This record gives structure tokens, sequence and C-alpha cells, in this order.
């Protein structure tokens, strides 16, 4: 109406428990990487903000240089002061490009590490069913042996 | 190497690029810049060096005006070596604090603005104003009040009439006065005596425990002060300093909702950046919640095919009307992957926003990934409401709340709830039975609900039982329940602690709980500060009562604010609380400018110690210890390092000054994480002249803190009823991501080390020669009892000679609490070699051994009386998500350890049996050795 031997079920309890512990350690390693990667991506995103803010002040300096130079530089017979002012301004422009280049390099790392993040989470989500099935199976075999009246000390040695 | 090339941007538009030393302070860099700028165009246009301030981009991505020019470029740590000259203009005070808060709390303030979130905007506005007012108000009042704020009294839990001698001096004077006064003399009388002795008026002084910020004042006798009590006990002479009021001023100075009967519904639209098995299909299981309770049955989406951007465009309709939704209604999602089961991720959402408005329109939820736990539940109603801050990489569910009404609708005000909730021998027996003697059964629930007016009258303490029986899916039942709650009598602290649990989400319950916690003394609030911070993770909104309450106590007590800062700061790495904790730290900081300076100093010490430990970690694997040690000394001796690590208040105790690093006495321990062992000097008297800290990096210290907090609580509860078991509740403070500090107990060694038969007994003879030994055996006896009961009750196994320590005083104490709550029952444990020392080396010494048995038994008896307090505190710590404190079973372990389901005598009889068996087990263990 209401729908194998102990040593054999005890052997499979030991196996399934060992498989479960192993699959837990695996998942745990991935959750370190997931957490570590989340902290690195966040740090890279703030470092990108730090680049943007660094470039913003360089572009204000350019604006300052062009406004402040012009209203002064009409004083021409010193063609000498003028070339010094311009070369200095070319030197500033040249340095923005280095900073822009560095910001772009970091944007590429983050693009790569964003993809690593998504793989870890993918590999995490293909391990969960195994892990959960392996826990529920382990628990089914415990429940069976406890019902059969197997002593806690025999169960203990199969869980180790 | 030393030098770094620095870009200098001048206000004329001119740009210089020259090298400077990393170690050079910004004042030194101004001079070199001016010296080189004079050989560059438009120099003559510039004002003087002192007319400009350097601006950089710091590590938190914010612009920082560097007003303190005595700071090394390497300390300033700008993003790229770029310095801009700007005017000293506008509110320099506002600009300096805003910059310091960002560096101090870890998170930059700009990251709050970037959210474009009114709820964040209103929290910052309201809470910063409130903290600034409290701090302005604080600046007015008189040095005494400010001394009560800055350095509150350290008293023995009293809050013997002997007499003893006390060394006293004055501020800025080598000469001193020794003289006898009574154990029961109030501190003013000590002041008057040294005033007359100076001459041969006195209320404009205070007494400073010197080499320390521990002050003696107010209406309390000398023996109730911890410094005195400690000094009396050791037989050492206290050393004080008279300090004049003016020297303390020196420090101070520098449509209706119930009309909408249409059922509640959402449009599930799309998923986003999903990462899953191509072969499988994706499901979104959805459910409504209030605390733990389902408000109605769950509803599911159709099985769409697995892809990054799954599309449903579905409608989900719930077995509940809009008019029924309680204030703290919580829509809870989980993305599942199925064949033809895998929890992917989850996200919860409050249905009413922070201003009480029912939410309408598109909402985009950035999900948290699901963890497989034992419970294996479908949804995660206990989870945070805050969106995942990883908004670029993280999965997300786009959904649409429908436009339910032409005018926008709010949850009704209190007056409209009182209106609806106003109008409504034999049965006493069934209620009495049910309440008096934890989960009720639905037959009981409708009785309690019927006799709810009787519960308020005769069982006020049963409010918690009554709140759960309430049907929060029915607005009539909610209105009736809240009507009672507004007239409910004040419950004691113990009851109010229970109401802060996640089972009680309603704001009127939290409000009522906080009303009943407002009677906590600062001492008692300190004992529960760790649990009250974790409970913030269950909060729905940012502006909540428990946050206002904690900021009130932090602004009124500097010690409370110190430990509030560090409990929040040490979780700023944790995405789910970073935003919430960040805003509280900003508000705290704005009401605490003085302590900001102390915490800045402490933050840089820790930053240097992280860098230092990372050097030592590497070297350990490269080379043997003596030369790694000498390389650590070289690295510490560097100007920047040494200054950062010197002259700071201890994070472990702000009243303790870590003054001078003792480099040759500094080392690290052979543990996995190579924790640094830093030694310090001070202007203290004797034993406290030298102090030490362990900086640990790589382990979780949270387990040890909780354990030590609970041993500290036990010690207070014991001391409160006139039993001192000579415990050593050393400081433990998480400061950061898998980082914190441990207070070194000096003049202590591990039992393994001392055992290199009567090896402990000898070690005590050599440390307590002649007539001191009887004390040292009593210290050992009393402490052994305390740690025997403590480790039993908390379920702390793996206790061995490598993790148990003796103080030269004789006191036993434990360290490295890895495990607790069994993680099978840990038996009560007697060690033969400790029984040996207790018995005074004798095989048989019944007289003594019975005294030890009573200490253990009295101790176990006092904890059972306060066992509900332990349960409630442990219940709230489930919020922290420690592995070993996850669930009802972990809580259950304490009920069984303390045997709270048994009468006092029955409990004491069971304890005795366990005692006796542990004694018989004591022999059988020791018999097996070589
Ligand atoms: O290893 C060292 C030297 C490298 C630093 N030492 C120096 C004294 C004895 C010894 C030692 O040999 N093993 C060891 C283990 C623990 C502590 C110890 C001492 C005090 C505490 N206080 C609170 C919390 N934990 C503590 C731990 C102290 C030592």
């Amino acid at each position: 109406q209401q729908d194998d031997n102990i040593e054999a079920v005890g052997k499979k309890l030991h196996e399934y428990n060992t498989q479960f512990q192993e699959k837990s350690r695996e998942y745990d390693r991935l959750y370190e990487d997931y957490t570590r990667t989340s902290q690195e991506i966040q740090m890279k995103r703030t470092a990108i903000e730090a680049f943007n803010e660094t470039i913003k002040i360089f572009e204000e300096q350019c604006q300052t240089q062009e406004r402040y130079s012009k209203e002064y530089i009409e004083k021409f017979g010193n063609e000498t002061e003028i070339q010094r002012i311009m070369h200095n301004y070319e030197k500033l422009k040249s340095r923005i490009s280095e900073i822009v280049d560095s910001r772009r390099r970091l944007e590429e790392d983050l693009k790569k590490q964003a993809a690593e993040y998504r793989e870890i989470d993918k590999r995490m989500n293909s391990i969960k069913p195994d892990l959960i099935q392996l826990r529920k199976t382990r628990d089914q075999y415990l429940m069976w042996l406890t019902q059969k009246g197997v002593r806690q000390k025999k169960l203990n040695e199969w869980l180790g | 190497n030393q030098s770094v090339v620095v870009d200098f941007l001048l206000p004329t538009g001119v740009y210089l690029n020259f090298p400077v030393s990393r170690n050079a302070n910004l004042s030194t860099i101004k001079q070199l810049l001016w010296h080189r700028a004079q050989y560059e165009p438009l120099f003559h246009m510039l004002s003087g060096p002192e007319a400009y301030v350097f601006t950089c981009i710091n590590q938190t991505a914010e612009q920082q005006e560097l007003e303190d020019e005595q700071r090394r470029l390497c300390d300033v740590q700008p993003f790229l070596p770029v310095l801009r000259l700007v005017a000293r203009e506008g509110d320099r005070v506002k600009k300096l604090i805003n910059s310091q808060i960002s560096l101090l709390i870890g998170k930059g303030l700009h990251e709050f603005d970037s959210l474009c979130d009114p709820e964040v905007n209103d929290f910052r506005a309201k809470m910063c104003q409130f903290c600034e007012e409290a701090a302005a108000r604080r600046q007015q009042l008189g040095w005494e009040a400010w001394l009560q704020y800055s350095f509150p009294l350290q008293l023995e839990p009293s809050a013997p009439n002997r007499a003893l001698l006390v060394n006293v001096k004055f501020e800025g004077s080598e000469e001193s006065f020794t003289f006898q006064v009574s154990t029961k003399d109030v501190p003013l009388a000590l002041m008057a005596c040294a005033l007359r002795k100076k001459a041969t008026q006195p209320e404009d002084y205070t007494l400073q425990v010197n080499g320390r910020h521990e002050y003696l004042y107010g209406s309390y006798p000398l023996c109730q002060f911890q410094y005195i009590c400690s000094c009396l006990h050791s037989g050492l002479t206290p050393h004080l300093t008279m300090v004049h009021s003016s020297s303390i001023l020196a420090m101070r100075d520098e449509v209706s909702l119930w009309s909408l009967e249409q059922p509640f519904r959402i449009e599930l639209i799309q998923g986003s950046k999903v990462n899953a098995d191509e072969r499988m299909k994706l499901v979104v299981q959805a459910g409504l919640f209030h605390g733990n309770e389902m408000l109605c049955k769950t509803v599911s989406s159709s099985e769409v095919s697995v892809c990054s951007e799954p599309v449903w465009k579905q409608r989900l309709e719930f077995d509940i009307n809009i008019c029924d939704l309680p204030r703290m209604a919580r829509l809870c999602f989980a993305l599942y992957a199925v064949i033809e089961d895998c929890p992917i991720a989850w996200a919860n959402l409050m249905l009413f926003d922070y201003k009480d408005q029912l939410k309408t329109g598109e909402r985009c939820l950035y999900m948290w990934p699901s963890v497989p736990d034992e419970k294996g539940e479908l949804l995660n109603p206990t989870g945070t409401v805050r969106s995942n801050p990883n908004t670029d990489s993280a999965a997300a569910l786009l959904i649409c709340l429908p436009e339910v009404a032409p005018h926008p609708v709010y949850y009704p005000a209190l007056e409209k709830i009182l209106e609806l909730g106003r109008h409504s021998e034999e049965e006493q027996l069934q209620l009495r039975e049910i309440l008096e003697r934890g989960e009720l059964y639905e037959h009981e629930k409708d009785l309690v609900w019927k006799l709810r007016h009787e519960v308020q009258e005769h069982f006020p303490e049963a409010l918690a039982r009554l709140l759960l029986v309430t049907k929060w899916n029915k607005h009539e039942d909610v209105a009736q329940m809240l009507y009672l709650l507004c007239s409910w009598p004040e419950l004691p602290v113990l009851s109010a602690l229970e109401l802060l649990d996640f089972s009680f989400p309603d704001c009127h319950v939290g409000s009522f709980a906080i009303k009943s916690l407002r009677k906590l003394t600062d001492d008692e609030l300190f004992q529960y500060l760790l649990q009250l911070v974790q409970v913030l993770k269950y909060e729905s909104y940012l502006d909540c009562e428990l946050t206002k309450f904690l900021l009130d106590r932090a602004l009124a007590n500097r010690k409370i604010g110190h430990f509030l800062f560090w409990h929040l700061r040490s979780e700023m790495h944790v995405p789910s609380v970073a935003l919430r904790f960040g805003l509280i730290l900003e508000a705290y900081c704005r009401g605490s400018t003085h302590h900001m300076k102390v915490l800045m100093k402490q933050g840089e010490a820790l930053s240097k110690l992280k860098a230092l430990n990372d050097f030592v970690k590497l070297s350990s694997q490269k080379t043997p210890k003596p030369q790694t040690k000498e390389l650590m000394h070289l690295c510490m001796r560097q100007e920047a390092y040494l200054e950062a690590l010197s002259h700071l208040q201890s994070p472990l105790d702000p009243s303790t000054l870590l003054a001078e690093v003792c480099v040759e006495q500094c080392t690290f321990m052979d543990s996995k994480m190579k924790p640094l062992w830093i030694m310090y000097s001070n202007e203290e008297a004797g034993s406290g002249g030298s102090v030490g800290i362990i900086f640990k990096n790589g382990d979780d210290l949270r387990q040890d803190m909780l354990t030590l907090q609970m041993i500290q609580l036990m010690d207070v509860l014991w001391k409160q009823e006139g039993l001192d078991l000579r415990m050593t509740p050393y400081g433990c403070l998480p400061t950061g991501d898998r980082t914190g500090l441990i207070e070194v107990v000096l003049r202590s060694d591990t039992i393994a080390n001392i055992q290199l038969k009567d090896a402990l007994l000898n070690w005590l003879k050599s440390k307590n020669p002649g007539e001191a030994l009887d004390r040292a055996i009593e210290e050992f006896t009393l402490s052994c009892a305390g740690y025997c009961v403590a480790t039993y009750v908390l379920g702390i196994g793996d206790r061995h000679s490598d993790n148990i320590m003796i103080r030269e005083s004789g006191q036993l104490f434990h360290i490295d609490f890895g495990h607790f709550l069994g993680n099978e029952r840990v038996p009560f444990i007697l060690t033969y070699d400790f029984v040996h020392v207790i018995q005074q080396g004798k095989t048989n010494n019944s007289e003594k051994f019975e005294r030890f048995r009573g200490y253990c038994e009295r101790a176990y008896t006092i904890l059972r009386r306060h066992g509900l307090l332990f349960l409630h505190l442990f219940a709230l710590m489930r919020a922290a998500g420690l592995p070993e404190l996850s669930c009802s079973k972990d809580i259950q372990y304490l009920k069984d350890s303390l045997a709270l389901g048994k009468t006092e005598e029955e409990a004491l009889k069971h304890f005795r049996v366990k005692f006796n068996e542990a004694l018989r087990e004591s022999w059988k263990t020791k018999v097996n050795w070589l």
C-alpha cells in the first residue's frame, strides 16, 4: 500500500560521503575565486574612475593653458617666450596620451577579468546539482541505516 | 627604488615633470617645485608657495586638497604621481573632513552620489546634520561632561574596606607624593589630600591613571575602579597624576491602500548576464514574504531555454490583494536551472519604498548567487534587499510593477491604523498552559489571536509569541495587532533583544524594541554591541531606528563610537553591507572629528602592518626565521613605517597608548598566517609599561571575537554575583578583510612549552617562590573552573597544551577558539595535570577538590539563570553568517549545554554526572603516554 545488506549500504554511504566532501572542497575553492575576482573587478573599476578623474584635471589644465596663454600671448617682440609656452603645452598634451594609453590597458584587463568572473559563476552553477544530489543521497543512506538500527559508532567510521 | 617622477600642473597652465623622493613631505616638494618653476615660463604671474595647496587623485578615486604638507608623498599615496596647484578657497573644513572620511571608511563618498538614489541622499542629509548638531552641542559643555564623553569610567561589575598607599604627582613635575587612603575613599578625597600635601579649589582637578587615558572621577569609591581593583589584587601601588580642568579644555579645544482589492501581480520580463548549462532550461520561482512567513503560495515562470539574456515577458499573479500587503512586504526571486535542481541566484525587493509609497514601474534587480546549504530552501527571504553592487558583471532580472492607480498610493499613516484597529475562568487555562512553563501549532495560534487582549493584560512578555500568530497577509489583523503594540507596556532588555530578530520585520516592532533598549547603561550596551551591528543586515531601509539608536550612543560615549566604527569598518569589504555600513561610518565621523584623528592614526599603522606581514609571509617560504626577523626590523626602521607604527591609541583599547615600537622585541609567530608580534613601551608604572599586539592577516577572527565576547559576558555575570574566576578576557578586534588585532597577555606561556610530572607545579614555584605559591594555585584553580564551564557551555573542543596557556600569576586561559557549538556534543573535560595542581601536588586532597567542584557548579548555575540572554544574543549572530552559527540546531546546542528544558536541581544533577565521568575519563587519558 505505502510505496541490499547493511555493509553494502555502509560502503556506499562512505563512497557518497567522500564524493560529497570532495565536491564541497571543489565548490569552496571556486567561491574563493568568485569572491577574490569580485574584489579585484571592483578595485579595477575604481582605478578606472581614478584614471578618468586624473584625465579630467589634465583637460582642465589644457583649457587653463589655452585661455590664460591667449589673453597674454598678444605681447609679440619675444617670439622666444611663445615657443617655450607652446613646447611646454605640447609636453602636457603628450603626457595625457600616456595616461589615456594606461587607462585603456586597464580597461582591457577588466574586460578579460569580467569574462573570468562569468566563467567561475558558470562552473559554480554546473557543480551545484552534483553537490546537492550528492548531499541528498548521503542523507538518504544515513536515514536508511538509522531506520535499520545501525549504531552511531558504525555510522561515524563510514563518515571518515 | 626611492625616487618617483611627479607631474606638476601649475595654475598658469604650465606643466613640469621632475623626480622627487617617495619619502619627501609635501612642504619639501613645494620648495623643489618653486626652485624649478622659476626657470619655466609665466613664473612671475604666480603668487607665493603658501598661497596654493596641492591637489591629487587619491586611491579611492577622489580629488583631495592636501592641506597637511608635513605628510610624505608615500603616505599620501596618490593614484598616479600628479600634483595640481589650486587656491586655498571656500570651506576648507568641509573639504578636509570629506577627504578624510573617504580614506578612513575605505569607500569614497562620490560612490554614494553615483547611485543617484534619493534614499541614500536623504540618509546622508538627515544623519550628517544630526551627528554634526550632537558634536556642536558637545563642544559647548564643561570639561567634566567632555571627560565623561571622551574617557568614560572603567568600573568593576560592583556597579572589603581595607586601606592602601597610592603614588600621586601633578602635571609637568618630576616630584610625587606617596600616602595611605581607604579602599572605600571616593576620588575627590584623594585629590584634596595631595592638594594640602602640595601646599604643606580641588574640584578643578581630575585623576589620570598615568601612561593611559583612564581618568578617576564622580561619586564612586576607589576599589570600584578597574585600575585600583587590579592594583589592590596584585598588591602593586597605583600611580596617579592630578590634571587641572584647563588641561582638559586644552584637549576638547585641540487614494487609500485598503481600497485596492485587485490581486498583487508582476510582469517578469527578462534575465541578464546568466551563466548556466546550455542543455538545461531556466525558471524564476517567485514568492512574497513578511520576515520568515510566506504571505501566500509561491508562483513560477515557464521553462525558457538557457541563455545569457533569457526572455519571459510573462505575468505572475499572487493569491493576495494589494490591500492586504503589510508595510514590510518583500518580493523574493530565485533563478533556477532545471532539466526537462540548480539554484543559480536570488534577489529580494521591498514592495513599499522608504517614504511608504507602493512601488510601480520597471525595477532592475542585480541578483546574488545562491549558495547550497543543508536547509536547501527554494527562496531566500532572510537575504538582503540591497541590489548587488557588481552592476556591470552580475546577473539581473528585469521586472515591471504595474500602475495600480492614477494617483500614487502610500501605506496608511499611524492615525488610519489606530482607526481600523480601535474598534475590537475557562479560556485563561489553555492560554496559561500555552505561554507559561517554543513553536506553536495552528490550533494554539487562533486561540492566542482570540485572547490577544488577555496576552497584553496578563502576559506582556509573550508579545513575541503573539506577533508570530498574527496573520500579516490580512490588513485587518495587522491593524488590530499594531493597535495593541502602541499601548503595549515597556518590556525588559532581555525581551527587547528577542524582538530585533528577523522574525519581526515590522517597523513598529523595531521601534518598540529600541524604546526598551534605551534604558541600557553604556557598560551593558557594550556587551551586546557586536549583536546590534549584525542585526542591521536584516534591516530593509537605511534610515531605521536601530541605526539612529547606535549613532546616539556612539556620539554620547567615545568608547562606544570607537568599537562601533571598527565593527562596521571591518565589513566594508562585504558587498551586501558596504553601502549601509559606509553611510553610518560617514555620519559617525562627522559627529566625531577628534576621534577621526585617533582612527586615522590607527588605520595607517594597520595599512603598514598589512604590508609588513605580506613581506614576512613571502620571506618565511624563502629563508629561515632569524634573517626574516632581521629583514622585518630593517623594513620597520624606515622613517615612514616607524612613524606610522609609533604613538597611536590601541585599537583594542583607546585609553592605552602604544607609544614606542620596540623593534628588537618585535617578531612573528610560526602559525600558518605568520601573525606579527609587535612590542611597545609607554609611561605606565610596571607590568603595563610594556604591551603587545598580534596583527593577524589571512584568518577570520570573528569566531574568536564572538567566543571572547561571550567569555567576557560570562565573567561579568559571574563577577555580578560575587564570584571572580580570575579570567583573562583579552581583546580581539576585527579591523578589515580577514584582518584584526589580538591583545598579547604577557608573562604567559603555552602548557606544551612549560612541559619542557610536576612540570606545571615547578613552573609555578619558580614564578611564585615561597609564600606567593598558595595564591598562584588559587588563581589556577578559579580560572581552570571558569574555562572548564565556558568551553563546556559554548561547545569548544580541540582543547590541548598548544592552545591552553598559564600566566605567571597562575591563571589558566585558552586561545585560538577555532570551533564552537560542537563544530556531536563536546563533553565536560577535566585534565589530570590541572587536577594535580588544584590538589597542591597531592594524590588525594578532597577539601581543595570540592572547592573546585563548587566553583564549576556555582559558575554553571549563574549561566543557566541568564541562559535566555545567551540564546537571544546567539539568535542575532545568525545574521553574521559564521559557518558554526548558521541555524536553530547551533542555537539548540546552547539550550542542551545549559539544560534550559530541565529544572535547576535536575540540571545541577546532570552536570554532576558529567563532572564525575570527566574525572574518571581524566585518569584513563593520562595513563596512555610515554
Ligand atoms: O611564539 C612566541 C613568540 C614568537 C612570538 N612566543 C612568545 C611567548 C611564548 C610564545 C611561544 O613560543 N608560543 C606561543 C604561542 C602563543 C602565545 C600567545 C601569548 C599571548 C597571547 N595573548 C592573547 C592571545 N594569544 C596569545 C598567544 C605566545 C607564544
